[PDB]
């Protein structure tokens, strides 16, 4: 597990690096806290209109205007 | 008005590639301890226009094809592929602004082998045509690379517009997170064009020996205009400048300075090493260059996700 | 004239295979293939393919009539009145149809034709900050899961089962 | 219907009488496939674009490769019967009329 | 079938907003800002009616 | 045998890419959307023989959008008369057809 | 339309340095030449091999065209299928070259 | 160097983004009226033209239904010059 | 010495130096002293034929500000 | 070939079939087809011979252009319906241009010409998959569309597939292409029936299947590919003289068998739906079908031709060979007919 190892990096270096970046572009994303960032900015990224929905009256999270304190938020983005 | 811009591409095209046999003259000269043309015109500037009076003007070399309208064919595909890679080329403005000038420019590459198997056809020679499978069976293998090194660079763009690829380098060179790219696209490039160490139509027949000296001419200069393209578009694509929207020159001394030392750079890899036998570098693609570029375009895919670094489609 | 100008690049697409389908010898052939598939990409691209453009030149004419004109030259050694009677019966009969559907602006081979320029079955909209027919390949990794898988898979085999054929073994 | 609908599919039927009426060669076959199958991929892309239908955007891409890869496994059989006789003549492949 | 039912040409004027789209463009997050309520109401209305001759108004 | 493994299953293989009007990217509506989605709802469940002759209305319509013969026979029939009526000099364009009334917006 | 008319530019001067590549040398009265290869008259022998390497030219650019959209597909929002479908095509690529390895179909072109 | 640089070209996007978003509704209104006018004008130009054929309904739909279709490319500039034609039918495409 | 290669080096890079040059100062002249419209995508194009109609000189560059409204 | 891969290749096989009987897209539907004929292709060339490899020649060109006609079809669909679902076609351009193609796929008359020699060219491991695995899909995809399939069309492909595969199958020798003319014959009984009752062409399908696996497993498990040497299988093994003997009494549809079976159940539903001179016309000429099984039996069972001397050393040895599902298929082929009424699970 490692004179194997040290076998095939002294004849086949080019193999083993092949294999090592592999590994890491397998294994990384399922490690990295910014994945989820990368979810969130495609989600956030308005390529529609916003149809805006009519108010029936009860709808306390869905603002009137843009400015408004509710709805979804980009501090995350602006911050990081 | 658009017809003079088209003029000042193709016809500069010309004359840079008529001045880069002199270049290559000089340059391989002074690496080999020797000079280069000094004698015909002052400091030799006047050797490339006597080189294509002298083969204007020399014989035909007359020979039987076995298609005529082939052997036509093939140098006129040459010269109008090797001027219509120049069209989509950001510097700092295109020509032509496509959206998808990247994949243009690898399609128009790609039908760049027809002329070297219709020209290895249409002559009679048999060896001739075992030059010309050999010199295509390369070309096509090093697209492979180039395309999917091509790919996981623009991975970090966002499109396939040449012209986002300055405003994806201008806080960095996109060299600095490609690098193991840039250099197996740099030799990719260097087999594309059938460069040294990669020549075996002149290592021991080319696939257009039957063609007389203008005709040969013709396939010589569109060569050297592929050269110069693919600096100029590995320039573009790794080292890009800094570009001032209100002073466009700027950009264009930068990357054709950058330009120059990249053809010079083939120069100096011509005046540095031995051929390849042909096994050998078909071992340099499909053995070492091939899962490299495997394993980096896994690596340049799930890398913009990981750090949250996808680039903009726009 | 430039309103009809999609319909001209088919109508040499359709002369263009007039060339190869007559069958004059495959090298010749493979070069009427190769200029029909450069004016059915220029079809593709003034409707908005611009990415089924390029596939038409990178893979189809790029990729594999380089590999046709390659194992061709490596057959037929190098060096008809049936192809000539064949090309000439092809182009009569398309310019009969070119003829008949210009002069009626209406024809009926199996089904109606109109014989208006083809400008005028386009949409009047905007698509946005995006091209539709590039997203709808770039959700070929997000929709398209099993559709990824089988043709991914099929591509394996084939290299499978070239290797089996081409072995002799 | 449109008008280069009918010189796609007048494409298409030449390509067809092509592949169904073999002169000598099979890689006069194999072209006359091809042009069918590009035929096919107009068509196709045509249509697609023409209805704005964007998750069939990606469906000529698969026809093409397929069919490409198609192509690949007849080149080799065209290849495996010039090692048989030296050309890829038609008439030479008649040996299981007995 | 029916005869479609168009709105006049008198039905159709209005002061155009005769600007370039750089003009547009530059003053656009403070158009957004500023003449939100009948931009929505329009697009509400468009996306509902389905129809642009219900919602020249 | 169409052994519906899909529905069986609960996986969605190919139903994606069946319809125009199913969920598109970015919402890109086809350019029939409406009325295949008509057509899809009135055929829905009843089957296909009373869905031919129950559903002709829609289906017609829709593929009426979908290749636009009628629209293109209006159209050849209004550009023929409006060609001849040129041809017998008892018909002008007016200015807005041959581009001299600086366009709406 | 620019870009047709600059290829018709690029495609008639490359036909007209053709055209004087082949014609102005033929102006000159030279002489009339006699002249009456490694191979003398054997036929063109077929490498298996070249074919070979061709072939896998093709499959490899058809998983190559399978792999372009790319960039347009990481703006998605379905990210982690995408990423899984995106590193199963390199994967099959990567698995079609190491069965093209090890069945010796990268020899004497290795 | 890469991931601050795209994080700012995502965000620079969203600008734009939004920017066209409150553009929309301005130049909905405008198509909406462009397109009407537009056809109010081949109805009124096919009512003069279209008096001489028997049987013919100015206006009729081709559609059963009463529902709005989007104006097809030939039934908006059919009646108009060709470079108008050209312009509103390959000017993007042929756009360089 | 080695630098007798830089005359050719130089004629080689001004004819580098030309095309870039040449279209930056023809997008100048053509587009009313400023840069080529970029309309890669159908929204940008609206913009740019709705800049052509409200111009008035069918021009998409001419460009009319605050001075055109009341 | 190596067995893993032989595992995979038919592991693909399967695949395209199963994904052609499961799909709801008909791109799906060509896929499975494409990767059917290119997964099956090494199958053919098992052992590299120039027949084998003229036989994949044949059969490429014959499936490629169904499948360009296929696509074609499934593109005039799309067409005239917009959508893609694998369901009845929205013209008879389309279900003109499906039918021929899945006729030529099946091989059924006149696109009948490259069955009897592909099956000739190649082993009779690939010849049983070609003769029974290959006809699945097509079969499937004729289910699913049969709201659209011209009567006229479907039923002069039937009867001239029927007619073809019993003159077809007189003059021959090799067993092979007795299979293949058998197949032929079969595929027009299955399409007879299919616009009155698709349960009885699933019927047929599976009782031919059985047959012909039976007849295929025989001779492979007796070696021989022609008549004379099937001729020397009483001297060698007599038990195999009966199977054959009862299977080939079976395929012809003689009563109490089995095979009596399908045929009989596409008459019952060809008279329902007012057909009585078409059912009795393909009755009568299946008598040639059993003519040329007749001729086999009296070559094989009911007599004895003159063996060899060297018979004698094969009577050292037993059969190594896998006979698999040998007894299992000849009990089903035979004794199946008191179980008729199980069809319904069919349905
Ligand atoms: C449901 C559909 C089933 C379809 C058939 C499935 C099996 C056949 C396909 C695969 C195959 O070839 O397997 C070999 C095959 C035997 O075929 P063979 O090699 O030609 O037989 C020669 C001797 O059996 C060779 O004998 P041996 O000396 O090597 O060892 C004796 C062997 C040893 O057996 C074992 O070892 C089995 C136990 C281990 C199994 C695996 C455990 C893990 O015993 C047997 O195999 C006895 C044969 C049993 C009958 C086989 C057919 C089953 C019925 C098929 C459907 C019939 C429907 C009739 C309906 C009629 C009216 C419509 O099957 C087995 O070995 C296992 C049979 C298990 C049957 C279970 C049935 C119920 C399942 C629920
Ligand atoms: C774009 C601007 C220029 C770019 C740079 C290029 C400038 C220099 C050019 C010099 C002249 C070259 C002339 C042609 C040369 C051809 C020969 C040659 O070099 O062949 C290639 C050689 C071939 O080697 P070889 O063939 O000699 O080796 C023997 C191989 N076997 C055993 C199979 C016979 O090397 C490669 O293939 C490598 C390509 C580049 C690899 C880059 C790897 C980067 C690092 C990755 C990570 C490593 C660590 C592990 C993971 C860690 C994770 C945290
Ligand atoms: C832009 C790239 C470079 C462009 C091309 C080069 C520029 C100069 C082109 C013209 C050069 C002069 C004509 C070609 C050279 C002639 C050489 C030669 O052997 O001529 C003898 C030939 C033949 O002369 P001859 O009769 O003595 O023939 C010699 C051969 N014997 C005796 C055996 C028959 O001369 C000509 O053919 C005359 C050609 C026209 C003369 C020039 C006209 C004006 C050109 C402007
Ligand atoms: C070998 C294959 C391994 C990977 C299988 C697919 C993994 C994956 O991400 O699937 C999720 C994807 C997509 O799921 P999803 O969770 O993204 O679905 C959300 C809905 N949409 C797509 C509208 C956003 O695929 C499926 O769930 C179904 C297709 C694959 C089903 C399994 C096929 C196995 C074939 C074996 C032979
Ligand atoms: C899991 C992640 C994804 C993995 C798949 C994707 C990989 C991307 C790169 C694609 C590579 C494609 C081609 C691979 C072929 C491998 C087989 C091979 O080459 O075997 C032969 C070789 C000896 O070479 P030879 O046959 O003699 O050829 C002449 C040169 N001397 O034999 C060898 O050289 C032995 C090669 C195997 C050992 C390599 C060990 C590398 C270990 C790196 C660290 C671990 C990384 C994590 C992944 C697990 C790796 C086992
Ligand atoms: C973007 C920039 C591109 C630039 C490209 C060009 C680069 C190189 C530029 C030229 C360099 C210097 C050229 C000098 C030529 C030789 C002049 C000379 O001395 O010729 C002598 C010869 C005989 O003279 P004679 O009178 O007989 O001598 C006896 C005196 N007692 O007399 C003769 O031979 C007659 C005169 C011949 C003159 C020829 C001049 C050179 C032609 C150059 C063409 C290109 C010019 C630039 C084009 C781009 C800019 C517009
Ligand atoms: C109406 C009258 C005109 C009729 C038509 C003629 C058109 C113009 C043609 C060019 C000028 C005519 C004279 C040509 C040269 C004659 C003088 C000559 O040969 O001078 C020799 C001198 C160098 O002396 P040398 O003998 O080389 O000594 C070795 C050093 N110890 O040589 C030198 O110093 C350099 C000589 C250079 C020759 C001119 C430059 C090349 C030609 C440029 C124009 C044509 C090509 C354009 C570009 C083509 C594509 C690259
Ligand atoms: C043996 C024969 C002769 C051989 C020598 C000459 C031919 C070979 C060399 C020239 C090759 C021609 C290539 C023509 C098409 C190239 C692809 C293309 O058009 O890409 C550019 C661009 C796509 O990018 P995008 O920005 O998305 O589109 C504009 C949207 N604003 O799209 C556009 O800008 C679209 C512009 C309008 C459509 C252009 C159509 C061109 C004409 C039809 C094809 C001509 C070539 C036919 C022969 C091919 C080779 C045999
Ligand atoms: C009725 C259906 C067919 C309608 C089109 C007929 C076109 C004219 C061809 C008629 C047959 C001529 C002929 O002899 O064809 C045979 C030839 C292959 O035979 P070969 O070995 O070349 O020559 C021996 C001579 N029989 O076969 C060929 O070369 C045929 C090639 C056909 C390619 C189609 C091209 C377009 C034809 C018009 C549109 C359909
Ligand atoms: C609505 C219906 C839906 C679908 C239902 C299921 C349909 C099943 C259709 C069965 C098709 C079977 C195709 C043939 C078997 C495939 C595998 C194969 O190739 O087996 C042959 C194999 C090759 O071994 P090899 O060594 O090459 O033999 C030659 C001599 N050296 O090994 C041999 O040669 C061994 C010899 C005996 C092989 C006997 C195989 C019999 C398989 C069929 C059984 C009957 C069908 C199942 C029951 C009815 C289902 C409807
Ligand atoms: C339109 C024609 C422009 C001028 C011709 C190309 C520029 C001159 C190149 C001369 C040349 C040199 C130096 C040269 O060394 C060489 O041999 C390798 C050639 O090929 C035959 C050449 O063509």
């Amino acid at each position: 597990v490692a004179a194997f190892l040290k076998n095939v990096w002294a004849k086949e270096p080019v193999l083993v690096a092949s294999f090592a970046i592999a590994g890491l572009a397998v294994i990384l994303p399922t490690l990295s806290p910014y994945t989820k960032y990368s979810l969130m900015i495609n989600r956030a990224t308005p390529y529609n209109y916003p149809v805006p929905l009519r108010d029936d009256g009860n709808m306390p999270d869905v603002p009137s205007h843009p400015q408004d304190p509710q709805g979804p938020s980009l501090e995350w983005l602006k911050r990081l | 008005m658009f017809m003079i811009n088209v003029l000042t591409l193709i016809i500069p095209i010309l004359l840079a590639v008529a001045f880069l046999t002199l270049v290559e003259r000089k340059v391989l000269g002074y690496m080999q301890f020797r000079k280069g043309p000094n004698v015909v015109g002052p400091y030799g500037l006047l050797q490339p226009i006597a080189d294509a009076i002298k083969l204007f003007i020399k014989e035909p070399l007359r020979p039987a094809t076995s298609s005529i309208s082939m052997f036509i064919l093939a140098p006129i595909l040459a010269l109008t592929l090797a001027l219509t890679m120049w069209i989509p080329l950001p510097m700092p403005y295109p020509l032509i602004n496509m959206n998808l000038g990247v994949l243009f420019m690898l399609a128009m590459s790609s039908l760049a082998v027809y002329s070297i198997l219709w020209s290895g056809w249409a002559s009679n020679s048999k060896y001739a045509l075992i030059g010309a499978l050999r010199a295509v069976a390369q070309t096509i293998s090093y697209e492979v690379t180039l395309a999917i090194i091509l790919l996981s660079v623009l991975l970090m763009n966002g499109s396939f517009t040449l012209s986002t690829l300055i405003i994806t380098q201008e806080q960095v060179w996109l060299i600095f997170p490609a690098w193991p790219l840039a250099m197996m696209w740099f030799i990719s490039t260097l087999a594309e064009t059938n460069r040294a160490p990669f020549d075996l139509t002149e290592g021991e027949s080319g696939f257009n020996v039957e063609y007389a000296a203008g005709p040969f001419a013709l396939f010589f200069m569109a060569e050297y205009a592929n050269i110069i393209m693919m600096n100029i578009f590995t320039t573009t694509l790794f080292l890009g400048a800094f570009h001032n929207p209100y002073m466009p020159e700027l950009y264009t001394i930068n990357f054709t300075i950058k330009s120059l030392l990249l053809s010079i750079t083939f120069l100096w890899i011509r005046a540095s090493y031995p051929r390849f036998r042909y096994d050998q570098l078909m071992h340099l693609l499909w053995k070492n260059f091939l899962p490299l570029t495997l394993a980096l375009c896994m690596w340049h895919v799930s890398l913009p996700i990981l750090l949250s670094s996808i680039p903009p489609q726009t | 004239m430039m309103t009809y100008i999609v319909f001209i690049l088919s109508i040499i697409f359709v002369m263009g295979f007039v060339g190869f389908s007559s069958k004059p010898s495959p090298i010749y052939g493979g070069l009427g293939l190769i200029v029909s598939g450069g004016v059915g990409c220029g079809i593709v691209l003034n409707f908005g393919g611009s990415f089924l453009g390029l596939m038409v030149f990178l893979i189809y004419l790029g990729g594999m009539m380089v590999v046709f004109g390659y194992t061709t030259a490596m057959a037929t050694e190098q060096y008809n009145k049936v192809v000539l009677g064949t090309f000439i019966t092809g182009l009569l009969m398309e310019f009969l149809m070119v003829y008949y559907v210009l002069k009626d602006k209406e024809v009926e081979i199996v089904f109606k034709f109109n014989g208006m320029g083809d400008w005028v079955i386009y949409d009047t909209g905007d698509s946005g900050f995006f091209s539709e027919e590039a997203m709808g390949i770039a959700a070929l990794y997000s929709y398209g899961t099993w559709l990824v898988i089988v043709t991914g898979w099929s591509l394996l085999i084939g290299v499978v089962v070239i290797m089996e054929i081409t072995r002799g073994n | 219907m449109s008008l280069v609908y009918m010189n796609i599919m007048m494409a298409f039927t030449v390509s067809l009488t092509g592949l169904l009426m073999y002169r000598s060669h099979l890689m006069s076959s194999l072209l006359c496939l091809e042009g069918m199958m590009l035929s096919l991929f107009i068509l196709a892309t045509l249509m697609i674009l023409n209805s704005h239908f964007t998750l069939a955007s990606m469906m000529p891409i698969i026809l093409l490769v397929f069919a490409a890869c198609e192509a690949a496994l007849g080149l080799s059989l065209l290849v495996m019967v010039s090692n048989t006789y030296g050309t890829d003549y038609v008439q030479n492949l008649n040996l299981l009329q007995c | 079938p029916g005869i479609v039912e168009l709105p006049s040409l008198e039905d159709l004027k209005v002061q155009e907003v005769k600007v370039s789209s750089s003009v547009l463009k530059a003053a656009a997050h403070h158009y957004g800002a500023q003449c939100d309520k009948p931009n929505k109401e329009f697009m509400l209305c468009r996306w509902e009616e389905k129809d642009p001759r219900r919602c020249l108004e | 045998p169409f052994f519906d493994v899909q529905k069986k299953l609960g996986v969605d293989l190919d139903h994606w890419m069946t319809i125009q009007s199913a969920e598109q990217p970015h919402r890109i509506p086809a350019r029939c959307h409406a009325f295949e989605k008509e057509w899809i709802e009135c055929a829905h469940g009843i089957g296909s023989i009373r869905a031919e002759k129950e559903c002709k209305i829609e289906f017609e319509d829709f593929r009426e959008c979908l290749l636009r013969q009628k629209t293109m026979k209006r159209l050849n029939a209004i550009k023929r008369q409006r060609d001849k009526l040129i041809k017998e000099g008892k018909y002008t364009p007016p200015p807005h057809h041959s581009g001299q009334e600086d366009l709406r917006p | 339309m620019n870009l047709m008319i600059t290829l018709l530019t690029n495609f008639t001067l490359a036909t007209l340095l053709v055209t004087i590549a082949f014609w102005l040398p033929q102006l000159n009265v030279y002489s009339e030449k006699t002249s009456p290869d490694p191979m003398g008259s054997a036929r063109l022998p077929f490498s298996m091999k070249f074919f070979l390497v061709a072939i896998t030219f093709l499959l490899f650019d058809l998983e190559i065209a399978l792999l372009l959209p790319l960039p347009w597909a990481s703006q998605t929002t379905n990210l982690n299928t995408m990423l899984t479908m995106a590193l199963l095509l390199i994967f099959l690529l990567a698995v079609s070259l190491a069965y093209e390895w090890t069945q010796k179909g990268l020899e004497w072109t290795e | 160097s890469m991931m601050r640089w795209n994080r700012e070209r995502r965000r620079l996007q969203i600008e734009d983004f939004e920017a066209r978003i409150a553009l929309m509704p301005l130049l909905q209104a405008e198509k909406d009226r462009r397109v009407l006018q537009m056809l109010r004008e081949n109805l009124e130009e096919e009512a003069t033209i279209m008096k001489d054929v028997p049987g013919w309904k100015v206006g009729e739909s081709v559609f059963h239904t009463t529902r709005w279709v989007t104006p097809m490319m030939g039934e908006l500039y059919g009646l108009r010059t060709g470079e108008e034609i050209l312009s509103s039918t390959y000017g993007f495409i042929w756009y360089t | 010495m080695w630098f007798e290669v830089l005359p050719g080096i130089a004629v080689m890079g001004v004819c580098l130096f030309i095309p870039g040059m040449a279209t930056a100062r023809i997008h100048r002249f053509s587009n009313g002293g400023r840069e080529k419209r970029v309309a890669h995508y159908s929204y940008q194009w609206y913009l740019m034929e709705r800049d052509r109609r409200v111009s008035g000189v069918n021009r998409y560059y001419v460009s009319k500000g605050l001075e055109n409204i009341d | 070939m190596n067995p893993i891969i032989l595992i995979i290749i038919l592991m693909t096989v399967m695949l395209g079939t199963i994904i052609v009987m499961i799909s709801t897209h008909w791109l799906l539907i060509w896929i499975g087809f494409e990767m059917n004929m290119l997964a099956i292709i090494p199958i053919m060339m098992k052992k590299h011979n120039p027949r084998a490899t003229e036989a994949s020649t044949k059969y490429f060109l014959t499936q490629s252009t169904a499948s360009m006609l296929l696509m074609m079809a499934i593109i005039i669909n799309l067409m005239f319906s917009g959508q893609w679902t694998v369901m009845k076609l929205f013209n008879p351009m389309a279900s003109m241009l499906m039918t021929m193609a899945l006729a030529m796929k099946l091989g059924m008359a006149p696109f009948h010409f490259w069955v009897p020699e592909v099956t000739q060219g190649i082993p009779l491991s690939s010849g049983l998959i070609l003769l029974t695995w290959q006809k699945l899909a097509p079969m499937s995809v004729l289910y699913q569309i049969l709201p659209s399939i011209n009567l006229d069309l479907i039923l002069t492909l039937s009867i001239l597939s029927i007619t073809i595969g019993g003159w077809g199958g007189l003059n021959q020798t090799q067993l092979r292409k007795i299979m293949a003319y058998s197949s032929i014959a079969h595929m027009g009984w299955m399409t007879a029936v299919l616009l009155y009752n698709p349960t009885m062409t699933l019927l047929n399908l599976i009782i031919y299947i059985i047959m012909t696996s039976t007849m295929f497993t025989l001779f492979m498990a007796n070696s021989t590919t022609t008549t004379l040497s099937l001729s020397h299988t009483w001297n060698k093994a007599p038990i195999m003289t009966i199977l054959v003997l009862i299977t080939l009494l079976s395929m012809g549809g003689l009563p109490p068998l089995s095979g009596f079976m399908p045929k009989w159940m596409i008459i019952q539903e060809m008279t329902k739906n007012d057909s009585i001179i078409l059912p009795t016309l393909m009755a009568i000429t299946a008598l040639l079908n059993l003519y040329f099984y007749m001729r086999l039996t009296y070559s094989t069972a009911l007599t004895m031709f003159p063996s060899t001397n060297n018979m004698k050393m094969k009577w050292q040895f037993p059969t190594t060979k896998r006979m698999t599902l040998l007894p299992t298929m000849t009990v089903l082929s035979t004794m199946l007919l008191p179980l008729t009424p199980i069809l319904s699970i069919l349905e």
